């Protein structure tokens, strides 16, 4: 639902 | 306001994203990763921090998957394993960086006392004076991914970052950290990379080539 954030380093 | 530097550190779409700013504070808080990932990689260390019935609201040791390093989270909630009802899965929110992630209690720790100092890095935002190109709210993921891009998202890309407006955080659907709790408004910014080659900022990027429009 697009609210959680992401990382991918 | 003045201008700000910083990094985007998480993304989860143009209208929120997470920044870390850019000082003394990235300093302490680069040398607090370092200093957690060394020391939770001792399984003596770990068991001086063995975690036990974990609540909603505590602040943890995790492991992120993606890069092995330790890094400070919130429990935002706890349910039952589907598989094995035995365990628990938890959902986390990294405080420094702002993204979240399902994890095992296998893969937390309590927080030594002392990493409790720093301030939370993770400042939630949303880019100012833009909307979805969709009208029917929802992003398409070509524009999350040209956001991504014009960010450079948890590559340390700096960015100058300026407050331009506030406004009130939308209802919770799902369960949340604590601070996005406390009643504070959501920081709309502007941004802009100050080494592209272009005069305009990402909004104003990202509505000319067609990937959001103008409030």
């Amino acid at each position: 639902d697009q609210g959680r954030g992401r990382r991918r380093p | 306001s003045k201008p700000m530097e910083v990094y985007v550190s998480a993304v989860a779409s143009p209208t929120k994203f997470w920044v870390q700013l850019i000082g003394p504070q990235s300093k302490k808080l680069a040398s607090m990763v370092q200093e957690m990932t060394s020391y939770y990689s001792s399984a003596e260390n770990r068991a001086k921090h063995v975690l036990t019935a974990p609540y909603v609201g505590q602040i943890v040791a995790a492991v992120f998957k993606f890069d092995e390093k330790w890094y400070r989270a919130e429990i935002v909630d706890i349910m039952p394993n589907q598989y094995n009802p035995k365990e628990q899965v938890i959902d986390l929110y990294f405080v420094d960086y702002g993204d979240s992630e399902y994890i095992s209690p296998a893969d937390i720790c309590e927080l030594r006392t002392d990493f409790l100092t720093l301030r939370f890095q993770a400042v939630e935002c949303f880019l100012a004076n833009v909307k979805s190109t969709i009208q029917t709210i929802t992003w398409p993921k070509s524009s999350i991914a040209k956001f991504e891009e014009l960010t450079e998202v948890a590559h340390w890309r700096k960015l100058i970052a300026r407050v331009v407006t506030y406004k009130e955080r939308p209802r919770a659907t799902t369960a949340v950290s604590a601070a996005a709790k406390e009643g504070t408004p959501l920081p709309g910014v502007e941004l802009f990379d100050p080494a592209d080659n272009s005069e305009l900022n990402i909004a104003d990027l990202m509505i000319t080539q067609g990937f959001a429009l103008p409030l």
